[PDB]
């Protein structure tokens, strides 16, 4: 049972993962703004390697992953529901359907109002 | 034995269908509903210089597409259409292009990238990406359009060297030269495949 | 200053190179065959197979002749062995030249006109042209036997070829001229097609140009002396010509062409060398 | 989803030892006529 | 509602943990290991112009069917290698093909969202059209009923004579990739792209149990010969065995050298051997009880897309993207 639980709502959003080998997948941070669709914020690989950010938050947000603790952190310093999403398969450098209306490997999300 | 006769007839028909199958080039058309894909499963068959092109637009499934995309492993090219006019969804198009480019089962397929609706972009420029301020136009032919093209080309050239190539084009809604461009990039793709075979790459 | 060693080393090097090329070509043919028609791979496979078989047969016959203390008299009463050896020599000389010209033409078409090459050639045509080239080489080899004359023993008394060291009728001169003209035509066609391909690529490109240049240089250098000598002998009546001292050298150079074919065609690629 | 979870939780389960024992019994009884 | 669902899931997990007293590996520790299985390629079926996507053995154990990327559906005689039939498809994006137990019909489907049913007596006889996603799998119950799964996260039971969905099965949150019929033909199992598998009652039409052990999408599902267990292959490079009566996973078949997904699974006649096709171009044969790799089937130049074991267990057919079907014994 793959489970992703988001906490937090400057902020220190956390995502606790279970039901899969955390240090085998590429993690993403996504949001859904009111009256809009799911938008990709950030992306981190499986070994702290190359990190990507979206234009709207470039340079302002940061992402990290604790493989030993199996957690995903997003430090921020707009109002939306934030989700931590997982790549569908391990050892692949591409998350395909993370920003989909019904994605199986995405958490429940946490609200952030600014 | 009549079974051998039936098998031989089937094999002859299969050879004929092999000729027909190899004499055709198949293309996968991708892009968001925002872009003008149609103006560029729906099947479009056209001919350039007595060469047959069959383009497929798959729009009958859900937005989860990591499983039925693998059906297009041996497609000749992926025509990716992007609305350069809308800056709001430009990052979505960039992420879509990156996912298509870096897919394991699409890592040997070349992409013809169309930057559609260049008239709307030109109108909008005359009276999202903070790196645009620290950008200078290249020594190419005849700034925003080339900035977007370079944004796509950075992803294209980041990975997949020598296996597949990206062919950017600037397009309008009333452009009539897209078929010729597709023909030329397909010719270059075939040449690259031949060169990779001759060198045992 | 003649010994069976020359033949033995040439045999071993050619066989080993062609076997390595055959294995690499089989693997590459499977891999590239589940992508398109591998016409170049099929032609290269035919070329290396022909080179291996010619090396084996001709070297075996030469070693048998050498081991018999050059006693050409009391082992071939009807000169059947000499005719067979001459047929094998002519086939193993002609087949690589025609095959190389065919691959040059195919690669020129596939580079200058890739869409036409992919859509209107197919693999049945490639197999048919390979078989036709082999059959044409066989027919040209057999033609003197299918006529009236027979292959003679050369001045070195170690190989059988056309009648050269004799002022014969017009038949011997015609046969020598035919062999020389076919070889030179193959060389010229290969040169022209490879030059066109290299010019098109210049105006994976660098490696392709390098291998084309190597193919041209090796083929020309290693096959021109023998064809020129044969043409000179055929045009004249050996009254104004060379002797066995240079004919053997030219034959050795042709042997080295057949040896170096797999290396300049298959084995010198970056992926293969890895 | 709640009703389906209740329906799935409202069933009886056989111990894992019994399931493994039956799997072993079937495999050992039918291995005589397994060509592979 | 989320709290209640979480509590119910926790209760189910606690019940499963209480039920599990021993392990399958511990139970199967005193039995003799299966020797090194060395199956050789007895046949090679050629004729498909592109990648082979699916195959299905006939119940007569001699004739089989295969679907290809070039929109071809070829029925082969496995013994004599001769081709029995070649059917052209309207759509060349097929994903599955099925053989009727009677041998008179063959079904297929794909990206067209249609299940096409052809009478071998060869032209189409039925076109079932109720799915809003690509048709991933289809299995015949008899000449009149067929069970299908699609990418719209639902399964269906169709009456072929009327061409209408007799029953629908809902509950999967991802695209359903495979299904397997029980030997009794009263239950079936389905695996989907949500790392979960479900057991469905055909007659009632309701989900019985849900099994969640895998980490990624499940591509293959197969049913144990006696019908009290099933095996699943997924994208996390592992295969798993689940027992219906215990309602929990029993054994995991994986090694720390496989980093590719599983595209197909199958069982031998006795169920002792589990055969799984991988994306690394090779097939692996595992000891089902001891979870040890009993052997390897190699000889395909591309990834193995489909895999099946004959009804009498006398051969294994594997189809790959290398456009070839290989029979192994
Ligand atoms: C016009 C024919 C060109 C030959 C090309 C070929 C057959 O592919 C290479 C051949 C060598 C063969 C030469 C036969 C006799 C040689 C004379 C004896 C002498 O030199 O004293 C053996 O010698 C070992 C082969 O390497």
């Amino acid at each position: 049972q793959v489970q992703l639980q988001e906490s937090g709502g400057s902020l220190r959003l956390s995502c606790a993962a279970s039901g899969f080998t955390f240090s085998n997948y590429k993690m993403n941070w996504v949001r859904q703004a009111p009256g809009k669709g799911l938008e990709w914020v950030s992306d981190i690989s499986q070994s702290g390697a190359s990190i990507s950010y979206t234009g709207s938050v470039k340079g302002r947000f940061t992402i990290s992953r604790d493989n030993a603790k199996n957690t995903l952190y997003l430090q921020m310093n707009d109002t939306a529901v934030y989700y931590c999403a997982r790549c569908p398969a391990p050892f692949t450098p591409f998350c395909f359907d993370v920003t989909s209306t019904t994605y199986a490997y995405r958490g429940q999300g946490t609200q952030v109002t600014v | 034995k009549a079974a051998v006769e039936r098998s031989k007839m089937i094999e002859k028909q299969l050879q004929k269908d092999k000729q027909v199958y190899r004499a055709t080039h198949r293309l996968l058309l991708l892009g968001a509903d925002n872009s003008g894909k149609s103006t560029i499963i729906f099947e479009t068959k056209f001919q350039v210089d007595k060469v047959n092109f069959h383009m497929f637009d798959v729009g009958g499934q859900r937005d989860e597409r990591r499983k039925w995309i693998q059906c297009f492993n041996d497609v000749t090219a992926i025509i990716f259409v992007v609305d350069s006019s809308d800056y709001n969804r430009l990052q979505e198009a960039l992420n879509d292009f990156k996912s298509i480019w870096n897919n394991r089962w699409l890592r040997t397929i070349s992409v013809i990238l169309f930057l559609n609706k260049q008239d709307l972009l030109a109108e909008k420029v005359l009276a999202y990406f903070p790196e645009f301020a620290r950008y200078t136009t290249p020594e190419d032919a005849t700034r925003a359009k080339y900035f977007i093209r370079d944004e796509f080309l950075r992803i294209s050239t980041a990975s997949g060297d020598g296996r597949h190539y990206c062919y950017p084009h600037f397009t309008c809604a009333v452009d009539t030269e897209n078929a010729r461009r597709i023909f030329n990039d397909c010719k270059d793709i075939i040449l690259q495949m031949n060169l990779r075979e001759y060198n045992l790459v | 200053r003649l010994s069976v060693f020359f033949s033995v080393i040439f045999m071993t090097v050619g066989i080993l190179s062609n076997s390595l090329a055959i294995a690499i070509l089989m693997k590459a043919y499977q891999r590239f065959r589940q992508k398109s028609k591998a016409s170049f791979l099929l032609l290269a496979s035919g070329l290396v197979i022909t080179d291996f078989f010619g090396h084996l047969i001709n070297g075996a016959i030469a070693v048998f002749v050498y081991a018999s203390d050059k006693e050409w008299i009391r082992f071939d009463q009807s000169n059947v062995l000499c005719s067979i050896f001459g047929i094998c020599m002519v086939f193993s000389g002609l087949c690589p030249l025609l095959l190389g010209s065919v691959m040059a033409i195919e690669r020129c078409i596939g580079v200058t006109k890739p869409i036409f090459h992919s859509t209107k050639i197919t693999s049945k045509h490639v197999k048919m042209m390979l078989s036709g080239v082999c059959l044409f080489a066989v027919f040209i080899a057999l033609l003197p036997i299918l006529g009236h004359r027979d292959y003679k023993i050369q001045a070195s008394r170690t190989w059988c070829f056309y009648n050269t060291e004799d002022i014969k009728d017009w038949e011997d001169r015609f046969y020598l001229l035919l062999f020389s003209f076919l070889g030179l035509l193959a060389l010229g066609v290969s040169l022209l097609c490879n030059a066109i391909t290299g010019i098109t690529l210049l105006r994976h490109h660098l490696e392709m140009v390098i291998q084309l240049l190597a193919i041209m240089c090796v083929s020309c250098i290693c096959w021109s002396p023998f064809l020129v000598t044969m043409a000179n002998i055929g045009i004249n009546g050996n009254h104004s010509l060379e002797t066995c001292e240079t004919t053997l050298f030219a034959l050795r150079m042709a042997t080295w062409n057949q040896i170096l074919d797999p290396w300049v065609y298959i084995l010198l690629r970056k992926a293969v060398l890895k | 989803l709640v009703e389906q979870l209740k329906m799935e939780a409202n069933i009886d389960r056989i111990k894992v030892s019994k399931a493994a024992a039956d799997l072993m019994a079937y495999c050992e009884a039918h291995a005589k006529e397994d060509p592979l | 509602l989320r709290q209640e669902a979480e509590q119910l899931k926790n209760q189910i997990r606690d019940a499963r943990k209480a039920c599990a007293d021993a392990t399958l590996s511990q139970i199967t520790n005193n039995i003799d290991p299966v020797g090194r299985i060395q199956m050789r390629t007895r046949r090679t079926l050629r004729g498909h112009l592109a990648k082979i996507y699916a195959m299905h053995w006939g119940t007569d154990s001699r004739l089989l069917v295969s679907a290809s990327q070039d929109g071809k559906l070829i029925i082969w005689d496995s013994y004599t290698t001769n081709k029995v039939h070649a059917i052209p498809l309207r759509s060349s994006w097929v994903m599955t093909c099925a053989y009727a137990p009677s041998g008179n019909y063959v079904a297929c489907g794909g990206l067209d969202n249609i299940c096409s049913i052809y009478n071998l007596k060869v032209r189409v006889s039925r076109e079932l059209a109720g799915h809003t996603g690509y048709l991933s799998c289809c299995r015949f119950l008899d000449d009149n009923q067929i069970v299908t799964s699609s990418g719209d996260t639902t399964c269906a039971l169709w009456d072929i004579e009327t061409g209408q969905q007799t029953t629908t099965f809902t509950g999967h949150t991802g695209d359903v990739m495979s299904l397997s019929l029980a030997p009794d033909t009263r239950l079936f199992v389905s695996g989907a792209c949500d790392a979960s598998a479900k057991l469905w009652d055909v007659r009632e039409g309701m989900c019985r149990q849900t099994f969640t052990g895998h980490e990624s999408d499940i591509n293959a599902i197969c049913f144990f010969p006696n019908g009290n267990a099933f095996a699943t292959g997924s994208d996390d490079a592992t295969c798993r065995l689940f027992d219906l009566r215990a309602d929990q996973e029993l054994m995991t078949y994986s090694h720390d050298n496989i980093i590719c997904g599983i595209t197909s699974v199958s069982f031998s006649k006795s169920g002792r051997l589990l055969l799984a096709g991988y994306d690394d171009f090779n097939c692996n044969v595992w000891d089902a009880l001891k979870a040890d790799r009993a052997g390897v089937l190699a000889g395909h130049d591309n990834r193995v897309s489909c895999l099946g074991v004959t009804d009498d267990g006398m051969a294994v057919a594997t189809g790959s993207w290398d456009s070839f079907l290989k029979i192994w014994n």
